[PDB]
């Protein structure tokens, strides 16, 4: 057993050494196990919510100043809107003003540290968070697509027929090139969407927003990438088809949003103007009229 | 003839099997001279630049580069960024000239975005580091272009994630300001069609092939229907495009 000591002392101390090296991974996974939650259960009870929670979108904004973090400045200032259920709202502004901050204020990711904000009477912040982000709809500037297949990338919750998916390809003007793919449906979108174009990736993300049948679609700058002819054609298609739907649009180009109902202008976190586009273009001192003039 | 890129009749592809991606590309790009590529969505706009690099596969056709191939500057449709500092992004293994770096970051107008960053110039951005806006990442990725003294600039679309003010600052200063100083060959894809007066040659392409190439007066005379589509589409339909 002295020969057992001289054959097993090295495995004692070397297994102690990589035991410390492997237990550093337990220390790292327990440090990352203790992260912050988002507190997905809300304040308000889940019995006041109907089937159609956003049936008529009365988005009343009152005094909504938001913040990304606790150490930062208030990004948006004291803003006020009264948004009708049949309305279509185009929000324009500079980069760094807060217009894509304002689209995240409907979904409770950017922290609403003061503000009243409601839809259909009842408070946004007093809601279940999953029922909030399930019955509402966004579309972002970034096209993020997953791997697998196109019927999964348009419908990951598996509950749809192919006719409403091809209706979403009809209202994306995507149906002709998805029929030009050699499966018809069910071919392969790769890691991040590298099988296709950037505008086709954004068109897939647009049609993935078009599967869901909620009465609120909000729109960030999706047609920053997709060109002007399909911007006009797709703007005409989503203005004829979604007639009931309260569409909020961060338009990238101002000449597709001259046909809007009323227009928010956001400069440095605050509403400068809120009226008709003909009224704010015809005022001629307004910064919306110089946004039209500086474009064309 | 003063023409660096002379791709004639290329039947290029991505996949080695199947149909080719591109077909019969008979293009010319003049030296020292800005040109623009306008097509529809998914119709070959990045694919011409990646076939001109030879990243896409040549089934048939021939490429006639002139001063092998030199170093070209390039900024993609998706902005690739290092895990380095912002100065090490924008220099990108060049000698650091302070005044040429200064007029690049004044030309891009990234100075308030470098002013709000917590170490300013030398903040280690990237994956390991601080997340960015995406528009600032687009301006950083085109700010690594137009610096290299590389004389051919393959500038794929900068004008997705930027507004009208920063794109007129990028199109009056920078593009046609310092790229008219030396004779740098700049090619652009851009759907913001107000800069179609600021183009000497114009490539218009459609579904793999090109439709035509040439100047705005040649598209005015010979093509004259997609010229009318651009005249309706830019919404300055009263004037004459020159
Ligand atoms: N990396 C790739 N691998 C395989 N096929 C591709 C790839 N990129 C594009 N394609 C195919 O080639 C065609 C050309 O797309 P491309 O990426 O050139 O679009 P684009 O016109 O440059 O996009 P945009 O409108 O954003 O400029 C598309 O129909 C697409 O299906
Ligand atoms: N992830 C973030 N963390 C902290 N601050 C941010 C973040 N994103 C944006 N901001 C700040 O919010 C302001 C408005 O940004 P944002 O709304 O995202 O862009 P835009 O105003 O172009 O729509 C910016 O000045 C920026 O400094
Ligand atoms: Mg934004
Ligand atoms: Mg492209």
């Amino acid at each position: 057993y002295a020969l057992m000591v001289s054959n097993y002392l090295n495995w004692m101390v070397r297994n102690l050494a990589d035991m410390e090296l492997q237990l550093g991974a337990v220390k790292r996974i327990h440090g990352l196990l203790k992260t912050e939650a988002e507190s997905y259960e809300g304040l308000l009870a889940p019995s006041l919510i109907p089937k159609n929670w956003p049936d008529q979108g009365k988005i009343q904004i009152q005094n909504l100043s938001v913040r990304y973090d606790s150490s930062l400045k208030p990004v948006l200032k004291h803003v006020n809107a009264l948004i009708a259920p049949g309305q279509k709202i185009g929000i324009c502004g500079r980069t760094g003003s807060g217009k894509s901050s304002f689209s995240l204020a409907f979904f409770r990711m950017v922290d609403t540290f003061e503000g009243h904000i409601i839809i259909d009477g009842i408070d946004i912040a007093k809601l279940p968070l999953h029922t909030l982000r399930s019955r509402l709809s966004i579309i972002l500037q970034d096209p993020v697509l997953f791997s697998g297949t196109i019927r999964f990338n348009l419908d990951p919750e598996r509950k749809c027929s192919d006719s409403t998916l091809w209706e979403a390809l009809e209202i994306a003007q995507l149906k002709l090139v998805v029929k030009a793919l050699p499966g018809g449906l069910d071919a392969i979108i790769t890691e991040g969407g590298e099988n296709f174009s950037q505008g086709q990736r954004q068109l897939f993300c647009l049609a993935r927003a078009f599967v869901r049948k909620t009465s609120i679609f909000i729109m960030d700058e999706a047609t920053a990438s997709i060109d002007m002819a399909t911007e006009n054609i797709l703007q005409k298609v989503v203005m004829t088809a979604f007639a009931d739907r309260t569409v909020v649009t961060i338009a990238h180009r101002v000449h597709t949003i001259l046909s809007a109902d009323l227009v928010i202008v956001l400069k440095r976190g605050a509403i400068l103007e809120f009226d008709k586009p003909e009224k704010l273009l015809s005022r001629k001192d307004s910064v919306f009229a110089s946004f039209v003039r500086a474009d064309k | 003839d003063n023409c660096c890129v002379q791709i004639m009749g290329g039947y290029f592809t991505w996949t080695p099997d199947g149909i080719p991606t591109l077909s019969n590309i008979t293009i010319r790009i003049p030296r020292g001279q800005l040109t623009m590529i306008v097509g529809q969505v998914g119709c070959g706009k990045s694919s011409l630049l990646l076939a001109a690099l030879g990243e896409m596969q040549k089934v048939s056709g021939a490429v006639f580069w002139s001063s092998k191939r030199g170093p070209v500057a390039y900024a993609s449709q998706k902005p690739w960024l290092l895990n380095a500092t912002v100065e090490e992004n924008i220099i990108f293994e060049s000698p650091f000239n302070k005044q040429r770096y200064k007029m690049v970051i004044e030309a891009c107008s990234l100075q308030p975005d470098i002013d709000i960053l917590p170490h300013g110039d030398q903040t280690q951005i990237g994956e390991r580091g601080i997340n960015l806006s995406g528009g600032q990442r687009q301006r950083i990725s085109v700010a690594r272009a137009l610096y290299q003294h590389a004389n051919v600039v393959f500038l794929d679309d900068p004008f997705s994630a930027l507004d009208i003010h920063l794109s007129d600052h990028l199109m009056q200063a920078g593009i046609l300001e310092l790229l008219r100083d030396d004779k740098r060959t700049v090619v652009l894809v851009t759907h913001k069609l107000q800069y179609l007066p600021h183009a000497d040659w114009i490539i218009a392409m459609k579904d793999g092939t090109i439709q035509r190439e040439g100047t705005l007066k040649d598209f005015q005379r010979s093509e004259c229907q997609l010229f009318e589509h651009w005249k309706t589409l830019m919404n300055r339909q009263d004037q004459e495009l020159e």
